[PDB]
C-alpha cells in the first residue's frame, strides 16, 4: 500500500471522458472522415469479432 | 424330547449432519488519501484515526 501511494498504476477509466478517437487529432476532415468511415465500417467490426 | 432355540436380531442406524456458513462484507471509503483509507479496513482505531 505504501508503494501504491508512491507508484500507482493505471487501473480504471474516468467514465465521463475515458478516451478520444485518434482521428480527432487528424490534420484534415477528408482524412479524418476516411479514418472514421473505415473504423466504423471495417476495423471495429473486425476487432469486436476478433 | 426335542429342543430348539432360534433368535434373530437386527439393528439399523443412520445419522446425517449438515453445516453451512456464509459471510459477506463490503466496505468503502472516500476522501483523505487512499493508502490511509485502506487502513480503516483493519477496524483498528489508530488506523481509523490515521485516516
Amino acid at each position: 500500500v505504501d508503494s501504491v501511494s508512491a507508484s500507482p498504476d493505471f487501473v480504471d477509466f474516468v467514465p465521463t471522458i475515458p478516451m478520444q478517437e485518434i482521428w480527432t487529432l487528424c490534420s484534415s476532415e477528408a482524412q479524418a472522415e476516411a479514418m472514421r468511415k473505415h473504423y466504423d465500417d471495417v476495423w471495429a467490426p473486425a476487432q469486436s469479432e476478433k | 424330547t426335542g429342543q430348539l432355540s432360534a433368535e434373530a436380531k437386527a439393528k439399523y442406524g443412520e445419522s446425517i449432519s449438515s453445516f453451512t456458513q456464509y459471510s459477506n462484507t463490503h466496505q468503502e471509503v472516500r476522501g483523505g488519501d487512499g493508502a490511509k483509507a485502506h487502513g480503516v479496513f483493519s477496524g483498528k482505531k489508530e488506523d481509523f484515526q490515521a485516516w
